[PDB]
């Protein structure tokens, strides 16, 4: 259950974050879009996990 | 003088950010308003309302809050 919840909320976080990178005024603080029905709650754990996984992901790019 | 003291406290009670003090006076400190005062603390936003954001924008003169450079845009 945690693996699916984390993957879904992780991609949601990343998309809403790319929005902030390209656009402006997106409020990535803690309160995001949890209405995915599957994503459900956002723990604070994701954004730290998001930053870590995405930074390593960038490291692994070609 | 009493209102000047209240506004000087509002300037003091938050920070050297007078625009939030003006918003706190106009929209009340602690009623409906108190969410907005906190909401301001996250960017100019939309959690703030018809009279709130417009009146706050009217005081885009002196001075000198970060949100004053951040209200527009």
């Amino acid at each position: 259950d945690d693996s699916m919840k984390s993957m879904n909320k992780l991609d949601v976080i990343d998309k809403q974050f790319q929005k902030r990178i390209n656009g402006e005024w997106v409020s990535t603080d803690f309160k995001d879009m949890p209405v995915n029905e599957n994503t459900g709650e956002f723990k604070h754990s994701d954004m730290v996990n998001y930053a870590n996984k995405k930074l390593a992901e960038i490291d692994s790019m070609d | 003088n009493a209102a000047a003291k209240q506004l000087a406290g509002l300037v003091g009670k938050f920070d050297g950010d007078e625009l939030k003090a003006a918003l706190a006076y106009n929209q009340g400190e602690g009623r409906l308003g108190n969410p907005q005062l906190e909401a301001y603390s996250k960017g100019d936003f939309a959690s703030i309302s018809e009279e709130g954001r417009n009146y706050m924008r009217n005081l885009l003169d002196v001075a000198k809050s970060p949100m004053a450079g951040q209200l527009e845009t």
